[PDB]
């Protein structure tokens, strides 16, 4: 009975999708994160009367909240010391020691592409609708940190902790949500672990200074 | 979900309750359907072989056994079928159970869209109004004056009045109301 | 600022003179008019602030608050409309007075120029909130917390006085302005700590600490809802717009005598939010939200950076829009129920869409979303806070992560899940709390479109 | 091969030593609650559905759960050397750690400022 | 006991008056409170306030100030003068204290 | 679209066709109102293995207690009717 | 246009000439005459006749100058006139070197957008102005309170001048 | 008094004109410095008695 | 069976055995079906840690 | 392929196998939704509860 | 056939409020919007100049839209 509802949320879900990704400053960048968040929630919840929904709902929206502390290091960083929060500026801030951004860019993209530590929400949350789970969990929405990633792929490529670090990340998340997709009976549990290894094989990619095959990874997978 | 579980449960439902269980997580175990005849066959033999014992301690002992090898061996991800308790879609459709009360709330305009209906739901109310006074005279003289009493209910004893505490399983939500 | 304050005063004349059956209408429509009369001190064109008078001037700190109060007036009489249904007229008209008598006396307050004229208006508002909480409360302990209130307020507020009537000894005028002027450099001693203390304590009090907190949530769970709306939406404000005045002629000593303060507004931002997870009672969890929310802004004033201030300013009147909303919403269910327990009613979006709807942006706006000038004034004084020390970014994640858990838990418990059928009393939908949301949340989309009128002093 | 139960993933009524070594004395009890459940439901089906009724049903144990959670504590709290110093630690521990966290960073940062080894790149507005 | 008036049953206000608004008890008040409440609120106050702020010109001097620093950053640029010069006040009018 | 109501004359046909296949009983000898041990000659375990067959045909679960309740097919016809909200 | 090259530079653009060697239609410039005809010129006419309505109701505006008040410095303390319009002066000077750094930013910003790969080296110049602008806004504004002033400002200015006068004296 | 009955809509306008009339006595009270200040201090124009009113 | 005086202020309120909601009979049909209890039922303490929303205690396999 | 295509074919063999922990800690998603899931919320929620607010 | 009442809350005051709430706000704005849009299409948007001959402007004078001209003249 609420399908026009159900179109309308797959509808805001899409355009936060698309602000988030074509958004210049990092706080239209944000707005279309956590409005991605919020759409997860909602659509997660959409049987609102079953309580296992409700909970997958909830753990989503943690686990996203705590990339949302990392990306909120992130900015204020930005803030900080380039006084634009636009990408422009954060080019030209290249080359000034970025560990503390990057790691905040780094705890963000592992909550919202449940990296390892902050995995299980997307395994957890397709309790709700099968389109549901198909293009929020599996195209668009946990690609967003990937995507934050190789959008800043210019400081990521002079801070080599980082890297290894995104790489060590990106292999421990896929061989463990390989190892656990293996003995699933689920078919939603099956893809959302598959959805999370190849996560992380973007991860690895990013973890070598390889961005632009790691994109093309997330429009092919 | 329709009867009310008694104070205890005893050997005999201790031990149907378990063989049920086994069944299913050697199903959950051995997913192919000749693979679970063959296997479900020796849990029967197992079960018949140790069904006639003459020792309750013995019996008791045996299921305390076999409970403790399948809490051993269970199959850590059963199958649950859908609406049923941990499964997908248990508690799915209660979003779309309405009340029914609410149709007391509704406005004349939306009353005036369903006149037949409303006919009839007022026919129901009339019903219940009546048959309440009956129900609780009946619930009052049923013979529990101190000690056990149970969670079942009484029929219509006498022909013309309805059995008591009625209306919220008969007017209950619909399985799927969609 | 006359033509704001005087129309307002003709209120009283209008609600005792109006007829039984027409005093709601016309309170109400005419206090909407006041608010519309009261938009016109936005026009700042120049830097300069509007000195209308000499013992009135306005500020783009004061503006704000001004038009919050003028706006939150009709507000409060339409939820207190219904409440008050089946009571006399001389107190209904007693009743209106009192909200009446508050906004005049917290327009003067805002608008006011010198600090003396504003502690007797801090204490002039101080009066009709404990008549509102003590003879339209409704449990018993309404008692105990209008004295709470009043007593928390009274022993903050008399070093205050001592603190200004000494400014004024010393150099000679105690005027806002002339202060901010000829403002003096203080030498360090411990007169000049015990001063700062003085004149600061009052203001720590009016918007909660962690530690003199305890009135709030007393007053706000006995409370009617137009006493709880003023209370969250302008009286912790009052004690920001102190703070933020009296803080320039202390320049030297705040740098270090703010320390404490900061501590125990973070770490009680923390545990009030965790508070808010394990709360049993509806009105209790917004009353420990306001709580973080004001600790935030006490971190910002005390840390006086640009930025802080004008983060604080935003987020007070988020706050104040947003835990109004909040709070009219869950006196609606509790005109329902009769009962501000939270487990207790559980699946009220399936009789109650649109009030779900009200219920899910009240809670978006309750944790920071970015289109919201709560997430603006949130986000500034992250930045602030962390331009201050680097490590207050683990105290402000953890107060966000408890910030969502909380918002999104009360979503969850008391609009999903299964629908408590037994609840037979569950009216549709009144128009006028409807209305009651809806002119809530409409300005806080507007302001989020337009936030420059929201920034405050500086900048 | 055995399950150890904690106080998360307790232990199972299949697999309690108490579910097989049962006493008549256990019966009994296990009869009188299951006689008291069934009063309680008695009289909750009465009042729900009941026709003559018009409002919800008021819960008195969900009324004492909420009193004794809220209005009870501290009539029936009695200082014990124990929970002072728990109160003691518990409020004044995290303040005076994050005292020491921000005082040692703000005093770092401003010797290093005054010293000259700290450099402000960009920053312009803080 | 003392002679105390029970616990009042509330009304479903529905059932006497289906089109209730919220406000009154009586039909005509309520439905006049309900218009009363919505041209002052919603049609006169938040549009017509909205407009007003809305064209409030040059709010606090920002476009003033985004011109003036045009005209300025122009004028330095084509006469050579540093732009944004390090100290605001002249040094040549302030005096500092001997040694 | 998908998923056809189902009537009390197919619950009572699926049910009648699962019993006559259980090839343990019923030699042309079962009715809708035999009794599973007075008069088919069952047990227990018997009751259980019909039980799950019956949960099998229905993709849906009987709860225990309610199962072991059940002890003609005209009782479980009389069940999945109820659960199933059949005759509207 | 309003907005001057003076003051918001931008290099010529220099497009090279197509060069299609293969033989297939290009849809994008098949794509771009239909747009044109289609869109471009109904939205023309509509903004022509805007325009003439303009032109017929032509009306002026101006930017009302303000002149240099005596300073903080040249008048004695307790003053409120005076310190009252230096006040205001200098905060009116803030606003605009506001505006300033904000001038600079968007000329840093257009300057990555227009170079790409290449701005690492051909925006030295921007970054130049960029880092002498925020250098003297650092010296001027940074360390003064929310409660910035114009006697701050001058407090902050005559320490640095001791600072930089007892450097130089070795 | 042809309307009368319902009167008492003419007390918030009247507050409301006393405003603004007691804010323009304000304006008239205060008249120091009315082209006195450094910053505007402009000539009287040959058609013009105040500057400001 | 009362809390043993342990400081913080429990009064008379009972100790109830310490498990979740999800260990309730999934089942049995409950007055507060939600929460899985029935009405008049003493209520846990910690009923708000003890939600089906929130921490479970129920047995695992390993 | 191979090597999934072999174990499938091992269970369409007619033989119960022993359990392994390796299978249970795949099946049981590492045990990181149990035990975090667990031992996070109870020990934040009780702690919030018995110092933040009742103490 | 076979078409079952599906039983539904009272959503006809939500949508009488939905209704009213764009009915005033309508009433109000629509005008609004059309004066706004025809103010913009055919007069105003005044045109910089610079300060001739020594003219001292009125304030108004130093605004752009024509609306807030207006208002500044005859307001402030
Ligand atoms: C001289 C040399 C020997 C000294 C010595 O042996 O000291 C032992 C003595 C502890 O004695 P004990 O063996 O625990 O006493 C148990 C009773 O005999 C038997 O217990 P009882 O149950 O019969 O007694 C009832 C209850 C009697 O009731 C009480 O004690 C009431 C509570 C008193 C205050 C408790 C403070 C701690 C809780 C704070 C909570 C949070 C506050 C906000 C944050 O007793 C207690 O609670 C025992 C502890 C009493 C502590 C008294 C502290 C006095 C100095 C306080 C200084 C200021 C503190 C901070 C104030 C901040 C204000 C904003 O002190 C210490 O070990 C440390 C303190 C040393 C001095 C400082
Ligand atoms: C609600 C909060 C209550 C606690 C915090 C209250 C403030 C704590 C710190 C300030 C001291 C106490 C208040 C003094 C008010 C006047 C301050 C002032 O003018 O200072 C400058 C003056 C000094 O004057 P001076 O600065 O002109 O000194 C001359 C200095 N030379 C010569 C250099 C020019 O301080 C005092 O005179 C302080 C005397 C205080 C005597 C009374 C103390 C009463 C008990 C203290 C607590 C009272 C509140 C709590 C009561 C209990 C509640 C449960
Ligand atoms: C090689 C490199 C390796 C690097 C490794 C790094 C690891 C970092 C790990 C960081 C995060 C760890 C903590 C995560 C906690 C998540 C808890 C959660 O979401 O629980 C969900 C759970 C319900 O879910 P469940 O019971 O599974 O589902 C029932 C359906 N059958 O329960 C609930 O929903 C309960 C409701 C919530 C209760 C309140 C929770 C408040 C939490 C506040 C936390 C504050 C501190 C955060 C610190 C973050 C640090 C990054
Ligand atoms: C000041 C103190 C206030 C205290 C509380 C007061 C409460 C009572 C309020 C009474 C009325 C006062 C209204 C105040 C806000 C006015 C908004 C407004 O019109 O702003 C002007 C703005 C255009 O002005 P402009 O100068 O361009 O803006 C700055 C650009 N540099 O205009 C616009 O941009 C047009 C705005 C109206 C058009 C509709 C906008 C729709 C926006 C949809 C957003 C959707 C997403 C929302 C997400 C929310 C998430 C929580
Ligand atoms: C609640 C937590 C309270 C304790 C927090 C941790 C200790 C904070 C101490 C402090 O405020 O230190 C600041 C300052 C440091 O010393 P200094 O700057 O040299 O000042 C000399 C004073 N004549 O020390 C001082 O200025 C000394 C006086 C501090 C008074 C703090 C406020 C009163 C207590 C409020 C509670
Ligand atoms: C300023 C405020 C100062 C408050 C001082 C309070 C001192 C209390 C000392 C004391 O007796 O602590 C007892 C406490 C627990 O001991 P007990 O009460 O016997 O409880 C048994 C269960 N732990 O003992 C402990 O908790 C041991 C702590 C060891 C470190
Ligand atoms: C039917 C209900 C009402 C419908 C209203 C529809 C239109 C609403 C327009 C809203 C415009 C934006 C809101 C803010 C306007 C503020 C105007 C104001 O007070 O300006 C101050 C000004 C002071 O006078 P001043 O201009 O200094 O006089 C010397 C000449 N320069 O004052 C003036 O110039 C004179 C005052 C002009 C505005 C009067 C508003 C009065 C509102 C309160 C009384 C309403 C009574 C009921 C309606 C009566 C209708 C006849
Ligand atoms: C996953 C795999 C799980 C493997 C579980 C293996 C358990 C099998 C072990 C057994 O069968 S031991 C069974 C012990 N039970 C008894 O001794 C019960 C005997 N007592 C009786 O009264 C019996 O006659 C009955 C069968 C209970 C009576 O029922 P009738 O059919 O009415």
């Amino acid at each position: 009975p609420n399908i026009n509802r159900f179109i309308k949320y797959l509808t805001l879900f899409l355009i936060t999708m698309l602000i988030l990704t074509s958004a210049n400053n990092m706080f239209q960048l944000f707005i279309g994160w956590e409005g991605v968040g919020i759409m997860s929630f909602l659509l997660i919840g959409w049987w609102y009367g079953r309580t296992d929904a409700n909970t997958a709902a909830l753990q989503a929206i943690l686990y996203n909240r705590i990339g949302d502390i990392g990306f909120i290091l992130a900015m204020v960083w930005f803030s900080l010391n380039m006084n634009s929060w636009e990408l422009q500026q954060i080019m030209f801030s290249n080359n000034n020691d970025n560990l503390i951004p990057l790691m905040g860019l780094l705890i963000a993209a592992t909550g919202k592409s449940a990296q390892f530590g902050l995995h299980p929400w997307l395994p957890s949350a397709m309790e709700g609708p099968t389109p549901v789970s198909a293009l929020l969990h599996s195209s668009t929405m946990v690609v967003a940190g990937i995507f934050l990633l190789v959008r800043f792929h210019p400081l990521t490529t002079n801070n080599n902790f980082i890297l290894t670090t995104m790489l060590c990340l990106g292999a421990l998340t896929t061989l463990f949500t390989a190892i656990c997709a293996l003995t699933q009976n689920d078919i939603k549990k099956i893809i959302a672990f598959s959805t999370s290894s190849q996560l992380g094989l973007m991860m690895v990619t990013l973890g070598m200074n390889q961005p632009h095959l790691a994109f093309l990874h997330i429009c092919t997978h | 979900a329709f009867c009310a579980p008694p104070a205890y449960l005893t050997h005999q439902q201790k031990v149907l309750r378990l063989y049920k269980r086994a069944l299913r997580h050697l199903e959950s175990w051995c997913i192919h359907r000749d693979k679970y005849r063959y296997f479900a066959c020796l849990m029967r033999a197992r079960f018949e072989e140790h069904k006639n014992e003459k020792d309750m301690m013995r019996a008791t002992q045996l299921l305390r056994e076999a409970e403790e090898e399948f809490w051993q061996n269970q199959h850590p991800q059963p199958y649950i079928f859908p609406d049923s308790p941990g499964g997908t879609s248990f508690e799915r459709y209660e979003c779309y159970k309405v009340p029914e009360w609410c149709l007391d709330y509704w406005h004349p305009s939306e009353k005036a869209m369903y006149p037949d209906y409303f006919s009839k739901r007022e026919q129901w109310k009339k019903l219940r109004m009546e048959s309440w006074d009956r129900e609780v005279k009946q619930l009052q003289e049923e013979t529990s004056p101190d000690g056990i009493m149970t969670e079942a209910l009484p029929p219509a004893r006498r022909e013309g009045d309805l059995p008591p505490l009625w209306w919220h399983i008969v007017t209950r939500p619909r399985e799927r109301p969609t | 600022m006359l033509k704001i304050i005087l129309p307002s005063l003709m209120l009283l004349p209008l609600t005792w003179l109006s007829s039984p059956k027409k005093t709601w209408t016309n309170v109400t429509s005419y206090s909407f008019l006041i608010s519309l009369t009261s938009l016109t001190l936005l026009w700042q064109t120049d830097e300069n602030y509007k000195n209308f008078s000499n013992m009135f001037s306005s500020d783009p700190l004061s503006t704000p608050l001004i038009i919050l109060t003028a706006w939150l007036l009709p507000l409060m009489l339409m939820a207190s409309q219904n409440h008050l249904k089946k009571d006399n007229n001389v107190l209904q008209k007693l009743y209106i007075s009192m909200l009446i008598s508050l906004q005049i006396l917290l327009i003067m307050t805002f608008s006011a120029t010198e600090l003396i004229m504003f502690y007797i208006l801090f204490e002039a508002t101080l009066i009709p909130t404990l008549i509102i909480i003590t003879r339209w409360g409704n449990q018993t302990e309404r008692l105990n917390a209008g004295i709470y209130f009043l007593f928390y307020t009274l022993i903050g507020s008399i070093p205050l006085l001592i603190a200004l009537i000494l400014i004024q000894n010393h150099v000679g005028t105690l005027n806002l302005m002339i202060l901010s002027f000829t403002t003096h450099t203080l030498d360090a001693s411990w007169s000049n700590n015990l001063l700062w203390l003085a004149c600061m304590m009052a203001f720590l009090i009016k918007m909660p600490l962690y530690g003199v907190h305890l009135w709030l949530p007393k007053a706000h769970v006995e409370a009617p809802i137009a006493g709880s709306m003023i209370l969250a939406a302008i009286l912790l404000k009052l004690g920001s717009y102190g703070m933020i005045r009296i803080s320039i002629i202390l320049d030297p000593l705040t740098k270090y005598m703010a320390y404490p303060f900061i501590l125990l507004s973070l770490w009680g931002m923390i545990m009030t939010s965790s508070i808010c997870l394990r709360q049993t009672d509806l009105k209790s969890l917004i009353a420990y939200s306001s709580v973080s929310h004001m600790a935030l802004v006490i971190a910002s004033i005390m840390i006086q950076t640009p930025w802080s201030f004008m983060g604080a300013t935003m987020l007070m009147i988020a706050h104040g829009l947003t835990s109004s909303l909040l709070f009219c919403l869950a006196n609606s269910n509790y005109e329902r129920i009769h009962s501000r327990t939270m487990i207790m009613a559980r699946g009220l979006q399936m009789v109650f869409p649109l009030m779900a709807t009200w219920w899910l942006m009240a809670s978006l706006a309750n944790l920071a979303l970015p289109p919201s000038i709560n997430l603006m004034g949130e986000l500034f004084i992250t930045m602030s806070l962390f331009s201050w020390s680097n490590f207050t970014i683990i105290l402000m994640g953890i107060n966000i992560i408890i910030t969502g858990m909380y918002s999104m838990y009360m979503i969850i418990t008391t609009q999903r899940g299964k629908l408590t059928n037994h609840m037979i009393n569950l009216q549709p939908s009144h128009t006028r709390e409807l209305t009651l949301m809806a002119l809530h949340m409409i300005p806080l989309i507007l302001l989020t479109t337009s936030p420059k009128l929201i920034t405050g002093l500086t900048m | 091969s055995k399950y150890k139960p904690a106080p998360l993933a307790t232990l199972p009524s299949t697999l309690d030593p108490a579910e097989y070594d049962v006493s008549p004395e256990t019966r009994r009890a296990q009869v009188e609650r299951l006689s008291i459940r069934a009063r309680l439901k008695r009289e909750y089906l009465l009042q729900y559905n009941d026709p003559k009724r018009v409002s919800h049903i008021e819960d008195p144990a969900l009324i004492r759960w909420t009193y004794a959670r809220s209005a009870n504590i501290y009539p029936n709290f009695r200082p014990t050397p124990k929970n002072s110093l728990l109160g003691a630690v518990a409020g004044f521990g995290p303040l005076i750690f994050w005292y020491y966290v921000f005082k040692t960073d703000r005093d770092r940062k401003e010797r290093l400022i005054q010293e000259g080894k700290l450099d402000r790149k960009f920053n312009i507005s803080y | 006991q003392w002679q105390e008036d029970p616990e009042p049953e509330d009304e479903n206000v529905y059932a006497k008056n289906p089109d209730f608004h919220g406000y009154d008890s009586d039909p005509v008040v309520d439905v006049w409170n309900m218009r009363a409440v919505f041209f002052f609120g919603f049609s006169i106050v938040l549009v017509f306030g909205t407009t007003f702020v809305a064209y409030v010109p040059d709010y606090r001097m920002q476009e003033w100030a985004r011109r003036e620093a045009e005209r300025l950053v122009k004028y330095r640029e084509v006469n050579g003068l540093p732009i944004m010069e390090s100290n605001y006040f002249d040094p040549s009018k302030i005096q500092l204290p001997e040694d | 679209s998908d998923a056809p109501p189902l009537t009390l004359d197919g619950i009572k046909d699926r049910v009648l066709y699962v019993l006559k296949l259980y090839d343990k009983i019923d030699p042309e000898k079962l009715s809708v109102n035999s009794h599973f041990m007075k008069d088919l000659g069952l047990d227990s375990l018997d009751q259980v293995e019909i039980i799950m067959a019956m949960e099998d045909e229905f993709g849906f679960e009987i709860p225990d207690i309610d199962a072991e309740k059940l002890m003609c097919p005209q009782e479980i016809v009389d069940y999945i009717a109820d659960k199933k909200d059949v005759y509207e | 246009d309003s907005w001057d090259k003076d003051v918001y530079p931008e290099p010529p653009s220099r497009t090279p000439a197509p060069s299609p060697q293969t033989s297939l239609p290009n849809p994008i410039t098949y794509l771009t005459k239909a747009y044109d005809l289609v869109v471009d010129w109904p939205v023309t006419l509509v903004r022509e006749f805007i325009e003439r309505q303009h032109a017929k109701n032509r009306t002026y505006y101006y930017h009302r100058q303000y002149r240099r008040v005596p300073d903080i410095t040249e008048c004695k303390e307790g003053d409120v006139l005076c310190i009252y319009e230096a006040e205001m002066q200098w905060r009116r000077d803030f606003k605009v070197d506001q505006e300033i750094m904000n001038i600079i930013q968007e000329r840093l910003k257009a300057c990555q957008q227009r170079e790409g790969e290449n701005y690492q080296q051909n925006c030295a110049k921007e970054l130049e102005q960029f880092t002498k602008v925020t250098k003297a806004y650092q010296d001027r504004y940074l360390d003064l309170g929310a409660y910035y002033s114009a006697r701050k400002c001058l407090a902050k200015q005559k320490q640095r001048m001791l600072e930089e006068r007892k450097a130089a004296r070795q | 008094q042809l309307l009368r009955e319902h009167w008492v809509h003419i007390l918030v306008p009247a507050g409301f004109v006393f405003g603004c009339y007691l804010d323009r006595k304000d304006d008239e009270k205060l008249t120091a410095f009315r082209n006195k200040s450094m910053l505007f201090q402009r000539e009287l124009r040959p058609n013009e008695e105040v500057t400001w009113k | 069976e009362p809390y043993p005086d342990d400081g913080m202020g429990y009064g008379d309120y009972p100790m109830l055995p310490n498990r979740s909601q999800h260990e309730r009979d999934p089942w049995y049909q409950w007055d507060h079906s939600e929460l899985r209890m029935n009405w008049g039922e003493p209520i846990h303490w910690d009923l708000d840690m003890y939600i089906r929303n929130r921490v479970d205690t129920s047995p695992t396999p390993v | 392929f191979l090597i999934a295509l072999e174990l499938n074919n091992l269970t369409m063999k007619l033989s119960m196998n022993k359990a392994n922990p390796y299978s249970s800690f795949s099946t049981l998603l590492g045990f990181f939704p149990s035990i975090i899931h667990r031992i996070t919320p109870m020990k934040s929620l009780n702690l919030s509860l018995k110092t933040s607010l009742t103490l | 056939g076979k078409r079952l009442f599906v039983v539904k809350p009272s959503l006809y005051y939500d949508a009488r409020f939905l209704r009213l709430m764009k009915f005033y706000l309508m009433l109000t704005g629509i005008p609004v919007i059309i004066g706004i849009t025809l103010v913009n299409i055919f007069i105003g948007e005044a045109e910089l100049a610079e300060i001739p001959e020594g003219y001292i402007p009125e304030h108004w004078e130093y605004y752009k839209h024509p609306i807030s001209r207006w208002i500044a003249r005859n307001f402030y």
